[PDB]
RNA sequence: AGGGCGAAGCCAGAGGAAACUCUGGUGGAGGUCCGUAGCGGUCCUGACGUGCAAAUCGGUCGUCCGACCUGGGUAUAGGGG
RNA sequence: UGGCCAUGGAAGUCGGAAUCCGCUAAGGAGUGUGUAACAACUCACCUGCCGAAUCAACUAGCCCUGAAAAUGGAUGGCGCU
RNA sequence: CCUCUGGCAUGUUGGAACAAUGUAGGUAAGGGAAGUCGGCAAGCCGGAUCCGUAACUUCGGGAUAAGGAUUGGCUCUAAGG
RNA sequence: GAAUGGAUGAACGAGAUUCCCACUGUCCCUACCUACUAUCCAGCGAAACCACAGCCAAGGGAACGGGCUUGGCGGAAUCAG
RNA sequence: CGUUCAUAGCGACGUCGCUUUUUGAUCCUUCGAUGUCGGCUCUUCCUAUCAUUGUGAAGCAGAAUUCACCAAGCGUUGGAUUGUUCACCCACUAAUAGGGAACGUGAGCUGGGUUUAGACCGUCGUGAGACAGGUUAGUUUUACCCUACUGAUGAUGUGUUGUUGCCAUGGUAAUCCUGCUCAGUACGAGAGGAACCGCAGGUUCAGACAUUUGGUGUAUGUGCUUGGCUGAGGAGCCAAUGGGGCGAAGCUACCAUCUGUGGGAUUAUGACUGAACGCCUCUAAGUCAGAAUCCCGCCCAGGCGGAACGAUACGGCAGCGCCGC
RNA sequence: UCUGGGUCGGGGUUUCGUACGUAGCAGAGCAGCUCCCUCGCUGCGAUCUAUUGAAAGUCAGCCCUCGACACAAGGGUUUGU
């Protein structure tokens, strides 16, 4: 018989095998369409979830009841130091797909990067590209260089730079260097590789690829759980109280005649540590990390126009089980996947974005840095040391 | 113009509320929450603001037994409101009412929550205290 | 932004903290955190609370 | 075990013209109540269900001075007890 | 020619018995529209233009409509004009 | 419930982890039986002292009816041989 | 339907119902924690069951096939569920 | 019948069908047993479409509407009584459409009901006993095998190894509503009373997340407190987590917060040019618009499928890469 | 050898709510002795104040140290165009 009362099935079959991720680093799975004619650009960058907080802001949508009220707005920090172009790859179309036609990599590549390319450091001699550099320095080698980007001119049509993260500067424990291709949108391929030629070895801060109030997907990885029960995973009804064998299950696995358990049918298995691309996170703020022109600039971060202390985004005592962010950082609006310390990869939009919520010009009035080590009440420690006076600690 | 947000709906069917108006029904048993499509299994909720039915359990014998629309004007789950503030209040409380709106009491003993008084003007202006 | 105050402890509460209070006397009060609106709601006489300010002050501690 | 209720009888005081009645005690009745050991075995339709167990376990329960519980001895044997 | 029956109004026109003559080139005592009822409109006979076939009613062949079921599916399959 | 006297080595094993399902315990915002055949299960209540105690009644009961208040520590007082 | 007993009825009931107050994760709606498991390891080590075996759709067929026909198809050895 | 008018909607007397969600026939299968109702829980299909998209119809002025077409994408709820299926009532709603899967689903539960044994009542029986007549009490076993599904190591290949990648094939997702505006406007004698584009939000669903609010809490963190025990103080411990306040981290909740997208072919339909048929016709050759459909996109997985690039065993015995013969 | 990661220490953060000791003319009262002074002195005495936002914990999966201490090319099995 039919089911009597009617109700939506529990969970998308759109995400299945639910099953752990093969990668850790989210892939982009689609880059943009690079239409030619605007100037060149990267499309992606791959930053690291160091933590959340608050934001204040005045918000103009008018209409609404919220309009010129102040609200507050979680966030993310993602603290994303500059990457360097280590590499360009060159593809070119198929009626099979979109064939990888010609890697050239840069001459020096640093211990940072060199890591990625071995399973065991400590026990290797280090000589990958050992052999490879030497092209960079004779008649031969260049010459040969040089055929091969001209050979990239005339064949491809889709070019990504390859750049790898400056796992140096942050607070983490890995040294070995995340790698990734990211792909160069603009003009026409020869423009294109030329552009990405200058910028072998070179910085590339995140500021060039991304600006203010721009809806972007962030890419990653979930935060994994483990071995779950059906309940968690999909978050059946749980049975009642007298059930003799559990009650977080699912009672009816399935029919009799198709004399099967269904692809669809609700098991339990890997809930978390799945790939993830939530789309049109919005950039509150692009914070301009620590320098030194005599003392130190720690204020250009989680300082405002309004505001005015010495703040940065980091809370009292740090964000919790991360470190200082004491590099540049995104600052995006809500949630985002994966755990604190995640490399996490950002990519501009799919998407024609003209909703009056996706051209919303973000003035924030407020960056709360109050600990979230503890409820925290104090926004900075001169504050703290204002409000207290002395202690015994003295 | 300007519409309501959710609020975090801590009246499932089944609430006795208190009367809040010069009536003299003194609760409100919550049958019904008006403008709630729901999902197998699941009570329908109505947090401030909200219109409601509402059988009146205790009072005069003229309201006892029978059905009344009304409206929830404070709740003691704590919501959230847009500027990041929680709050709660104390008491679930309710006004008795007409389908257009407009009360069938009068005056509204104890402050009423913005997030009602804005949506329903005519509590609204025999609310005392709001918020 | 108006920081408010705690009405048990007597801290400020930024923006995003905390909770608050409206009893059918028809007056308000903002907490802190719970450990502020639990000594509250339980009848505590602030004053008599060392950490609080209002206990600090009736001591005249600093100063 | 330990508690509760407090029946007859008894004392005093007060009233009553008498009949006798009230008030305070004392007294300790009962297939009386709670409740241990004991005896039992309600529900969880709990545990267990190739068990610890060919009927057990846990909590929860009924009863607990009486048609009470119980050892040994002794009587009744198969269309019979 | 408000023809007759029918008045509730049918002078062609809810219905029904009738149902012919004149003028005629020719128009039914009327196919309908519509009217309380008319009116007004609409539906032969003949021309003017154009330039050889035209049109009706049956009938039977293929094809199509008629033709709605639950795991995904079976001219045996692939396919086939 | 904790202790001495006396007695044991955790009831036929050890180690490392701390997933899902369980078995046995707990806790939960707002609502409060909307759950379910059914308040099943758990929760409320609980001791004592002081008040206060209904209908009904076989006048014995009902009755711990219900419903209330108090309770610690410390320093004293008075009353009982 | 009147000792095949009728009508009653205080007290009593692990007896059968219904409602109310209280109370609660029974539920809305699930969540977190603890212990013993399950898990991996050393040692030890059973049983039921067993024509052969073990991916499907449809067909026909003793009228619901793992095996047959026609199609889809098929990749060692395993782990927890 | 529908004022008039067979056919907007209907439809007698007659007639032709489909259907197996009714009940009968029947007895082919199973009696060395295929667990016998309902509810819960979960998945999937069908359409004979209640709503939602796109449309033709009216006895469609508007509003409300019934009739029909494409169409099953997405929905179709909360309760009172009843073991119920069914039924009915209240309430909300966009709508509270209908079914199938061994009348889906007991090694998934439950066991209220049927349907053993204990008992009561009525009627029947001389009686033992009977009763699709009522009542109450009554044991719901086993998975470690194979498959299927869920996740988990691996497998053959590529000389070995690592890299960054492509993508065959599978899956797949968004939903519907309110308010404001249009507007008391069109339409209508009035009564009443729309719609497209905007704007603001919400339902259900999905995917995350923990800044904040809440929950948990054996950090056995820090107080407080009962009974006991170290002669006491101090410091502690025991009472299967002694109890209780508050509680970091961490899990976690529409109980907190965030995000949920674009094309193509066309269907129904309405059209163009245009014969057949000197006219006329959406059609016959030819052309247009066209959708909750379908296919892709995004999104998830990634093939006994490929890719570019790196490094390729100094040695103490080594072993190999090219080249030519 | 971007000299490193680790243990201990130190900061920061944070949880709880102000440790022990000592002092006090604080302290309801009580006592002993006397100078029977009742602010006599000395003792008992919950609690109170001060020292003291004190004490204590704070990665084990919080943040920074570059202070102290050691320890850091080591082992085993592999694989060939
Ligand atoms: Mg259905
Ligand atoms: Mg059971
Ligand atoms: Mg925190
Ligand atoms: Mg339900
Ligand atoms: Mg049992
Ligand atoms: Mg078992
Ligand atoms: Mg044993
Ligand atoms: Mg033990
Ligand atoms: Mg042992
Ligand atoms: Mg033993
Ligand atoms: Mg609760
Ligand atoms: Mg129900
Ligand atoms: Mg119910
Ligand atoms: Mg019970
Ligand atoms: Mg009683
Ligand atoms: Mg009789
Ligand atoms: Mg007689
Ligand atoms: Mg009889
Ligand atoms: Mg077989
Ligand atoms: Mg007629
Ligand atoms: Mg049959
Ligand atoms: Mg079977
Ligand atoms: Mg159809
Ligand atoms: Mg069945
Ligand atoms: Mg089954
Ligand atoms: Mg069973
Ligand atoms: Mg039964
Ligand atoms: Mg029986
Ligand atoms: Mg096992
Ligand atoms: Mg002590
Ligand atoms: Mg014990
Ligand atoms: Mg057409
Ligand atoms: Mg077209
Ligand atoms: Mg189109
Ligand atoms: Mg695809």
């Amino acid at each position: 018989s039919h089911r009597k009362f009617s109700a939506p099935r529990h969970g998308s079959l759109g995400f299945l095998p639910r099953k752990r991720s093969s990668r850790h680093r989210g892939k982009v799975k689609s880059f943009p369409k690079d239409d030619p004619s605007k100037p060149v650009h990267l499309t992606a960058f791959l930053g690291y979830k160091a933590g959340m907080t608050h934001i204040v802001r005045e918000v103009d949508r008018p209409g609404s009841k919220v309009n010129k009220k102040e609200v507050v707005e979680a966030v993310t920090i993602v603290e994303t130091p500059p990457m360097v172009v280590v590499g360009i790859v060159g593809y070119v179309e198929t009626p099979r797909g979109l064939r990888t036609f010609k890697t050239v990599f840069a001459e020096h590549i640093s211990d940072e990067c060199k890591r990625r390319f071995y399973k065991n450091w400590h026990k290797s001699k280090k000589k990958a590209f050992t052999k490879y550099c030497k092209k960079w320095q004779d008649d031969a080698g260049k010459r040969q260089l040089d055929k091969d980007f001209s050979s990239m001119k005339k064949y491809c049509q889709v070019i990504r730079v390859l750049a790898h993260t400056q796992m140096r500067l942050l607070p983490l424990r890995q040294k070995k260097a995340h790698l990734m291709e990211i792909q160069v949108n603009g003009g026409t391929v020869a423009e294109k590789l030329d552009w990405a030629r200058e910028r072998l070895e070179q910085q590339v801060p995140v500021s060039q690829v991304f600006g203010q109030d721009e809806m972007i997907d962030v890419i990653g990885v979930t935060k994994g759980k483990g071995y779950k029960g059906v309940t968690s995973r999909w978050h059946t009804k749980k049975l009642p109280r007298k059930t003799h064998r559990g009650l977080r299950k699912v009672a009816c696995i399935g029919a009799w005649h198709p004399a099967r358990v269904a692809f669809s049918v609700a098991r339990a298995g890997q809930k978390g540590y799945h790939h993830r691309t939530e789309i049109n996170k919005k950039i509150y703020k692009i914070g301009q990390g620590y320098l030194i022109k005599d003392g130190k600039l720690i204020k250009n971060n989680a300082s405002t126009d309004y505001d005015l202390s010495d703040k940065s985004i980091n809370p009292l005592g740090g964000f919790v089980h991360y470190g200082e962010v004491t590099n540049d950082f995104v600052m995006l609006k809500g949630c985002v996947v994966g755990t604190k310390k995640r490399v996490l990869t950002l990519r501009k939009s799919l998407l024609v974005q003209t909703k009056r919520r996706a051209l919303e010009k973000i003035d924030l009035k407020f960056i709360d840095t109050t600990s979230k080590f503890g409820h925290g009440r104090f926004q900075t420690v001169e504050e703290k040391k204002a409000f207290m006076g002395p202690l015994k600690k003295d | 113009s300007g519409a309501k947000f959710r609020i975090s709906l801590g009246l499932p069917v089944g609430a006795v509320i208190n009367c809040a108006d010069n009536t003299g029904a003194k609760n409100l048993y919550i049958i019904s929450v008006k403008g709630i499509k729901g999902r197998l299994n699941r009570l329908p909720a109505a947090g401030v603001g909200d219109m409601v039915m509402a059988t009146v359990k205790k009072g005069k014998p003229e309201l006892r037994k029978k059905v009344h629309p009304a409206v929830v004007i404070r709740q003691r789950k704590s919501y959230r409101r847009k500027d990041g503030v929680f709050l709660y209040f104390e008491d679930n409380a309710g006004v008795i009412v007409n389908n257009k709106g407009e009360m069938k009491g009068s005056a509204i003993t104890g402050p009423v929550a913005k997030e009602c008084a804005d949506l329903w003007p005519r509590i609204a202006s025999n609310a005392g205290s709001i918020a | 932004m108006k920081v408010e105050l705690c009405s048990f402890s007597g801290y400020k509460i930024y923006p995003g903290h905390g909770r608050r209070y409206a009893r059918t006397d028809g007056k308000v009060f903002q907490f802190l955190n719970a450990k502020c609106e639990s000594a509250f709601l339980s009848k505590r006489n602030p004053r008599q609370i060392n950490w609080t300010v209002l206990y600090r002050r009736k001591h005249k501690k600093g100063q």
